[PDB]
């Protein structure tokens, strides 16, 4: 399974 | 707040020029990152593409390939071609690229396989950003590729896919086509 977050997950984080 | 794993590890350098050093003693490996958390604290912690002087560059590649066209995983590939226009904010471009890499955000695996790295290059006469690829004729995945990072992008002007062989025959200099457009 690849692992994959899309830009606004990875935006919430940041 | 358990670190988000990423689908792969990845090294961040920079291309700093100085006199008499080959072109690969000129690329320092600044960092080493497998989670969200490490990737944005990289990009916190060294330069932004708006505040880096010209000629010195910055590359973000899968862990396990050097960034240069003589690894193994990039030797036969290719890469696709961003030229940069004065309206466009290089922070914004490099940061999608980036979260568009590091979060696999491609449709399938095989999109994902072909990634080997990410390079920022400001210049004077027009800044560039690329993607490399592994392979130089995968055209499907290739294109899909390409049409993918337009999108996240939001990049209007046609970019190029560039073999390795061509890049590497390429002079400094010259003023732009490539293997495939889009
Ligand atoms: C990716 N790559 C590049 N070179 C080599 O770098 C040159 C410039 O590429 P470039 O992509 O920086 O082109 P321009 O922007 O037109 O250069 P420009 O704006 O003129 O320069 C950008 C920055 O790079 C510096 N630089 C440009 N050419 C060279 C070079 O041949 N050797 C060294 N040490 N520094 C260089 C320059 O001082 C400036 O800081 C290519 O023609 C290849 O010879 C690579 N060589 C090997 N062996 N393996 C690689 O993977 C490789």
């Amino acid at each position: 399974g690849r692992i994959i977050y899309d830009r606004k997950f990875l935006m919430e984080c940041r | 707040e358990f670190p988000h794993p990423l689908q792969d590890s990845w090294s961040y350098y920079l291309f700093q020029f100085r006199k008499a050093l080959d072109w690969d003693e000129c690329l320092e490996k600044v960092a080493t990152f497998s989670t969200i958390e490490d990737f944005w604290s990289v990009l916190t912690h060294t330069v932004r593409p708006r505040e880096i002087t010209y000629g010195k560059d910055l590359y973000m590649f899968k862990s396990d390939i050097m960034p240069k066209w003589e690894d193994p995983k990039n030797e036969n590939g290719g890469r696709w071609l961003i030229n940069v226009t004065a309206r466009q904010d290089v922070d914004f471009l490099w940061d999608e690229l980036l979260m568009l890499l590091i979060g696999s955000d491609w449709d399938t695996d095989e999109e994902d396989r072909q990634i080997c790295g990410a390079v920022f290059q400001p210049r004077s006469r027009g800044s560039k950003l690329s993607v490399w690829l592994t392979s130089d004729n995968e055209e499907e995945t290739i294109l899909s590729i390409g049409r993918r990072i337009k999108e996240r992008l939001e990049l209007e002007d046609t970019i190029y896919f560039q073999p390795v062989s061509d890049q590497r025959s390429q002079t400094r200099g010259s003023d732009c086509t490539g293997k495939y457009e889009i």
